[PDB]
RNA sequence: CGACUUACCAACCCGAUGCAAACUGCGAAUACCGGAGAAUGUUAUCACGGGAGACACACGGCGGGUGCUAACGUCCGUC
RNA sequence: UCCUCCUAAAGAGUAACGGAGGAGCACGAAGGUUGGCUAAUCCUGGUCGGACAUCAGGAGGUUAGUGCAAUGGCAUAAGCCAGCUUGACUGCGAGCGUGACGGCGCGAGCAGGUGCGAAAGCAGGUCAUAGUGAUCCGGUGGUUCUGAAUGGAAGGGCCAUC
RNA sequence: UGCCUGGCGGCCGUAGCGCGGUGGUCCCACCUGACCCCAUGCCGAACUCAGAAGUGAAACGCCGUAGCGCCGAUGGUAGUGUGGGGUCUCCCCAUGCGAGAGUAGGGAACUGCCAGGCAA
RNA sequence: UAGUCCGGAUUGGAGUCUGCAACUCGACUCCAUGAAGUCGGAAUCGCUAGUAAUCGUGGAUCAGAAUGCCACGGUGAAUAC
RNA sequence: CGCGGGGUGGAGCAGCCUGGUAGCUCGUCGGGCUCAUAACCCGAAGAUCGUCGGUUCAAAUCCGGCCCCCGCAACCA
RNA sequence: CGCGGGGUGGAGCAGCCUGGUAGCUCGUCGGGCUCAUAACCCGAAGAUCGUCGGUUCAAAUCCGGCCCCCGCAACCA
């Protein structure tokens, strides 16, 4: 065969889904570009992996012009 | 067109400003008047207000829309904002570069007592 | 022979011919032959059915074909073990669910149109039907 | 305009051998003179001596005259 | 290959250095940045040096 | 600078009754003369360019910009981010300052000179005039240059129709076909 | 150098019309993560210790790759 | 060995001598930050100049670009431009992801010290994802550590690094 | 109370395009100007400052129109979870879920605080 | 010391005589035009004194049409060991 | 069918595995020399690189298919 | 890993350890030569020392780096 090769897998996903509560910290989506976006209490690391800035529970959101999924957080 | 070229360049500004949660100094200027507004950190509702277009102001001075004008606004908005209760605000320059006019309505807002 | 001119991937999953078809109505001739069987016809089994077709009818009248291949089939060679790659790419055929008209017809007679057809469906593997296009 | 960059550009006057003074500014240094301006130059007459050049049937008849 | 490594050494202080990568060939000149040493506790042209 | 007073006063009012406006911001006015001199052969020879450049710098008030290659192509041997061409965009007092000197006296200057193009129009009022000599303008002196390089005026309008333009340059007393 | 004819081939566009594992201006079922609430289950769950065996699998049903939608073939998912 | 897409059955994972491509780097500006900007490709007019170099206006709007594959992503621009710079900083690190393990990755906030900004702020390299190898052994610099009777030393250790 | 502007949002196409309009007393715009602040890799075009002769042209705001975009039932169809079955590459049946495309139709957004002018 | 006030080609125009007649196809004139050419690759030609070299000039044929041919005379060399 | 290597004026070879303007030796063509031909001397033309394609700003030169040519393998039972 | 030497017209060489004057052989164009060709002979066209830095009256030359420069024995992650 001429190829047959392949890289090991990244385990990218959505790790804590809407309304699953989350401690300070805790990574939300792991992705590679901004799918979903950093809303309230949520950050953005520079692998663009979502993670909590605060301790509560994930909201997911679908807002603005373009129409994008932003994730926040509400205590 | 000029306005949504000045919007997209003040965006990055609000949109940081906003996420952050902060109570933002909104200064809009015209070639004839100058504008300033003290909006809460949620973005709909205004808390204090003022401009060269309020008569209270333009009786007083000689031109509406110039450095020492912007200064009698900035004066009023930060003489305001202290009797309301404000005082830790930020300053959205709203896309226009941070120089003249807008400069000598910060330094004012900064000399009047209001803390940033 | 019918064949893409070009395609982004020389070699293609076997897949699943399933479902119905969607080219269902006679659209642009006024006859057509229908497939009542489902199958999958070789860029062959289509010049061969055309040229039974448009011999039958003459210089005159006017056909369509409105099923291409664009699925390439691979074939290992003989004497051959399994494995040691995909095999090459050996003839181009068009998946046919049930519905799908083939070929379509215009300008000839309903007398000698139905004669045209079966010289066609004979040459086919699929079971095929004759239908006329229906206003609405 | 940028200061120190440019070159000079210092008021100077024009005089054709016409006799139309006339005051411009540019780049040159201390006076000028010009042979031709836009009023003087032959367009409007030279676009009626160009074009009334032909005629071949008056030159035969010039040359026989009979 | 081609980049090599090299070894920046502070001035004003112990003799505690960073690494970094260097193309020699297209830059043969030498580096001054202004890194923080941490035995000194403050900010020092570090310059560069081979190992 | 009586250009732009003698188009106040005359032209306007001239411009008015033709096509009927309703207002006086209607009518086109001349928004920028961009004067362009793409070198090209710069590629060979580096100082060739800063010839140019002083030339453009000499028929012009103020200093060329360098304009470099908007993409790299191998029809001309030419990359990207390389200096090609030089261009002045100048415009408001000096501008009719030059466009006094370009139609009054370095127009009638023009070797082999007849009439000037009517047809060249974008479709937008927007004119262009190519002098072939650097020689035209009284500028440049005549044992400085050495090559036969010229440039390319480029007159930018606020009309709509080169219909609504030719009558602005029409009422200034340029020389049309 | 002035220019006419044309048994003609045919883009970008239009209006129909298909096709696609590596196309998507849309989009299920189930599955899946978290929350709450009954009922039922021999704690069925999780932790840490003492022991291990096993790491040649096979067939059948649904989703597939490969092979010829060949093989009691081959290689994966889920029961 | 490492990265990307499909196969992979709408979380993750998932094989084959299944289907297609890439990597063994690059950069003191291609990093930082502040302040700006907007593309392709055509149309018409214009000197040499022509399909195409440079200019003007109009059209389209992200077909562009992203140091390199492919994927996902970006106008708030992560795109292309400038002005100062050195955060490609030392000590940490609440709390998570991902691995059998070795390991790998994301990370608000704290102490110290910088940069940029008028300040809110942003900065612990580069839009992200490949650019990489454990241990042993030995070398090089540092060092409130050890030192075979005592004082040194060698030699070890710890820290930085090859 | 209302009618007109501006500022900042909410909501992101029923909200956007085009076309047809109409508005200048303030508001906004171009416009005026270029020592001073500042600006151009050229250019007071941009950004900036000092202004008040002009206009509502362009740009903007408001009213009007379906030419498009956009929204979109009901019914059917495809698909599919579970237990069956068949003539088994593909279907079918019970029961649960149930699209996409199209169709009737909808359709020139709807608002929040705040400021100014005018009829009160 | 220049493609030159060198070269004088080539083209356009205006003509002149001859000649029944000048476009194919003449000669000359005027005007404007101003090409190649800056001493010539391998080779190679004639010439031993009024000869080579250079500047005129004539005639024959001939209505007209020589840069050819046949004659004529000016200044006047080098070299032949 | 498998893995190397090729395909360049009319001929045989360089330049090709490191993309930017293609040489060498012959032959062909023009002129010389010779009584003429050869030899010899002097100039000149002549190849878009097997083709269909991709990568690039640009391909003889990089990458892929197809079309020929040449070598080596094609084994144990 | 090193200590060492070595560095010029296009190129091979010296000259470089005792600072003041870069030669030398093939690539170079014109001659003379001969009814001619080869030779042979004569003269011409090119580097201020690979390159950058200290001192001292004068620095390829004395001394430090580089690109690098080849030699070596040692290098057993
Ligand atoms: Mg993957
Ligand atoms: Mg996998
Ligand atoms: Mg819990
Ligand atoms: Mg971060
Ligand atoms: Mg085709
Ligand atoms: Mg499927
Ligand atoms: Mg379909
Ligand atoms: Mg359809
Ligand atoms: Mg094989
Ligand atoms: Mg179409
Ligand atoms: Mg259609
Ligand atoms: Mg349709
Ligand atoms: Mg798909
Ligand atoms: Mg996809
Ligand atoms: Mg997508
Ligand atoms: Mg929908
Ligand atoms: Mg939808
Ligand atoms: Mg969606
Ligand atoms: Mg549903
Ligand atoms: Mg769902
Ligand atoms: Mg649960
Ligand atoms: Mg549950
Ligand atoms: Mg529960
Ligand atoms: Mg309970
Ligand atoms: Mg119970
Ligand atoms: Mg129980
Ligand atoms: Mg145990
Ligand atoms: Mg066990
Ligand atoms: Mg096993
Ligand atoms: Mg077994
Ligand atoms: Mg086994
Ligand atoms: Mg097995
Ligand atoms: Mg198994
Ligand atoms: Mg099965
Ligand atoms: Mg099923
Ligand atoms: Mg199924
Ligand atoms: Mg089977
Ligand atoms: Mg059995
Ligand atoms: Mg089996
Ligand atoms: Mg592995
Ligand atoms: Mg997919
Ligand atoms: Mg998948
Ligand atoms: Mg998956
Ligand atoms: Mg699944
Ligand atoms: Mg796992
Ligand atoms: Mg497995
Ligand atoms: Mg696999
Ligand atoms: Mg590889
Ligand atoms: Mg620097
Ligand atoms: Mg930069
Ligand atoms: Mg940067
Ligand atoms: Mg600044
Ligand atoms: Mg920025
Ligand atoms: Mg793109
Ligand atoms: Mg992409
Ligand atoms: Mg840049
Ligand atoms: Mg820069
Ligand atoms: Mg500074
Ligand atoms: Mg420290
Ligand atoms: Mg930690
Ligand atoms: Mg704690
Ligand atoms: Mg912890
Ligand atoms: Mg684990
Ligand atoms: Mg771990
Ligand atoms: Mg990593
Ligand atoms: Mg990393
Ligand atoms: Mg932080
Ligand atoms: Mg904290
Ligand atoms: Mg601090
Ligand atoms: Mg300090
Ligand atoms: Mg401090
Ligand atoms: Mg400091
Ligand atoms: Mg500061
Ligand atoms: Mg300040
Ligand atoms: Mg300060
Ligand atoms: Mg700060
Ligand atoms: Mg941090
Ligand atoms: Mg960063
Ligand atoms: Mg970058
Ligand atoms: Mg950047
Ligand atoms: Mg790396
Ligand atoms: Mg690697
Ligand atoms: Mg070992
Ligand atoms: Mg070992
Ligand atoms: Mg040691
Ligand atoms: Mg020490
Ligand atoms: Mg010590
Ligand atoms: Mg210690
Ligand atoms: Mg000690
Ligand atoms: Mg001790
Ligand atoms: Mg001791
Ligand atoms: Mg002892
Ligand atoms: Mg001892
Ligand atoms: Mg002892
Ligand atoms: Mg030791
Ligand atoms: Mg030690
Ligand atoms: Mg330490
Ligand atoms: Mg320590
Ligand atoms: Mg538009
Ligand atoms: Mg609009
Ligand atoms: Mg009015
Ligand atoms: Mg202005
Ligand atoms: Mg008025
Ligand atoms: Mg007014
Ligand atoms: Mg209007
Ligand atoms: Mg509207
Ligand atoms: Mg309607
Ligand atoms: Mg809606
Ligand atoms: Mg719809
Ligand atoms: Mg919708
Ligand atoms: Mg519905
Ligand atoms: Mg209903
Ligand atoms: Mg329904
Ligand atoms: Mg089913
Ligand atoms: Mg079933
Ligand atoms: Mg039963
Ligand atoms: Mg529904
Ligand atoms: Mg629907
Ligand atoms: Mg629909
Ligand atoms: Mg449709
Ligand atoms: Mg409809
Ligand atoms: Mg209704
Ligand atoms: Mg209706
Ligand atoms: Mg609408
Ligand atoms: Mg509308
Ligand atoms: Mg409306
Ligand atoms: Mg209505
Ligand atoms: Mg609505
Ligand atoms: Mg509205
Ligand atoms: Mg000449
Ligand atoms: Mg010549
Ligand atoms: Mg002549
Ligand atoms: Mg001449
Ligand atoms: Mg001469
Ligand atoms: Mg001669
Ligand atoms: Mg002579
Ligand atoms: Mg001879
Ligand atoms: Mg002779
Ligand atoms: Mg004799
Ligand atoms: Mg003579
Ligand atoms: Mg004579
Ligand atoms: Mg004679
Ligand atoms: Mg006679
Ligand atoms: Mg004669
Ligand atoms: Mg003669
Ligand atoms: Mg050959
Ligand atoms: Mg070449
Ligand atoms: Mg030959
Ligand atoms: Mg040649
Ligand atoms: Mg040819
Ligand atoms: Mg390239
Ligand atoms: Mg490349
Ligand atoms: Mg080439
Ligand atoms: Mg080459
Ligand atoms: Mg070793």
């Amino acid at each position: 065969t001429r190829n047959g090769r392949d890289s090991e897998a990244k385990r990218l996903g959505v790790k804590r889904f809407g309304g699953e509560s989350v401690l300070a910290g805790s990574i939300i989506v792991r992705q590679r570009g901004t799918k979903f976006h950093a809303g309230a209490n949520v950050g953005c690391g520079r692998d663009h992996t979502l993670f909590a800035k605060a301790d509560g529970k994930v909201k997911f959101e679908v807002k603005g012009p373009k129409n994008r999924k932003f994730i926040s957080i509400e205590a | 067109d000029k306005k949504s070229a000045r919007i997209r360049r003040a965006t990055r500004a609000r949109r940081k400003l906003q996420e952050l949660g902060a109570t933002r100094l909104v200064v809009h200027r015209t070639p004839r008047h100058i504008y300033a507004q003290v909006i809460a950190p949620n973005g709909s509702e205004v808390l204090v207000a003022a401009s060269t277009v309020e008569k209270a102001i333009a009786e007083q001075l000689k031109y509406t829309g110039n450095k020492d004008a912007a200064a009698a606004v900035g004066k009023a908005v930060a003489e305001r904002a202290l009797e309301k209760g404000i005082k830790d605000v930020s300053f959205d320059r709203s896309g226009f570069q941070y120089h003249g006019r807008v400069q000598a309505l910060a330094d004012a807002a900064r000399e009047a007592g209001l803390q940033f | 022979m019918l064949q893409p001119k070009r395609t982004k991937f020389r070699k293609m999953h076997k897949g699943r011919n399933r479902g119905l078809a969607q080219g269902t109505d006679v659209s642009f001739g006024s006859f057509g032959l229908k497939a009542v069987g489902r199958g999958r016809l070789t860029a062959r089994q289509i010049e061969a059915a055309r040229r039974a077709m448009t011999r039958a009818v003459k210089r005159q009248g006017k056909i369509w074909i409105r099923v291409f291949p664009d699925k390439p089939i691979t074939e290992k060679p003989l004497a051959v073990r399994m494995g040691k790659g995909k095999g090459n790419v050996e003839y181009w055929v068009a998946l046919i669910q049930p519905g799908k008209v083939l070929y379509e017809m215009d300008g000839v007679p309903e007398e000698l149109a139905r004669e045209a057809f079966k010289l066609a469906a004979a040459k086919l593997p699929i079971k095929t039907t004759f239908v006329t296009k229906t206003v609405m | 305009m940028k200061k120190d960059i440019h070159p000079k550009y210092e008021e100077i006057t024009a005089s054709c051998s016409c006799g139309n003074v006339m005051k411009i500014r540019s780049t040159v240094g201390h006076d000028l003179n010009l042979d031709v301006c836009s009023k003087c130059h032959p367009f409007f007459t030279g676009k009626q001596r160009d074009v009334a050049t032909g005629g071949r049937v008056d030159r035969f008849n010039k040359r026989f005259n009979i | 290959g081609i980049r090599e490594k090299i070894k920046l050494v502070s001035s004003a202080g112990t003799g505690h250095f960073y690494t970094t990568t260097k193309n020699k060939r297209t830059k043969p000149e030498k580096l001054e940045l202004k890194k923080f040493d941490p035995v000194v506790r403050q900010h020092v042209i570090y310059k560069e040096a081979k190992i | 600078a009586k250009l732009h007073d003698y188009y106040k006063d005359e032209v306007v009012k001239k411009l008015m009754t033709e096509f009927n406006y309703n207002s006086v911001m209607q009518v086109p006015r001349v928004e920028k003369i961009t004067l362009n001199m793409g070198v090209g052969e710069a590629i060979a020879d580096k100082k060739l360019l800063d010839n140019a450049a002083a030339d453009l710098a000499a028929i012009s008030g103020q200093k060329p910009l360098i304009t470099k290659a908007r993409k790299s192509v191998a029809g001309f041997k030419i990359r990207q981010g390389y200096p090609i061409g030089c261009k002045v965009t100048l415009r408001g007092e000096r501008m009719w300052e030059f466009f006094e000197r370009l139609i009054t006296i370095a127009v009638p200057r023009i070797r082999d000179f007849r009439g000037l193009s009517a047809k060249s129009f974008d479709g937008r009022g927007n004119y262009s005039m190519g002098v072939r000599e650097q020689i035209i303008f009284p500028e440049i002196d005549y044992d400085k240059v050495d090559r036969v390089r010229g440039l390319d005026i480029t007159i930018t309008t606020t009309a709509k129709s080169d219909e609504e333009g030719r009558a602005l340059l029409a009422a200034f007393d340029f020389p049309f076909r």
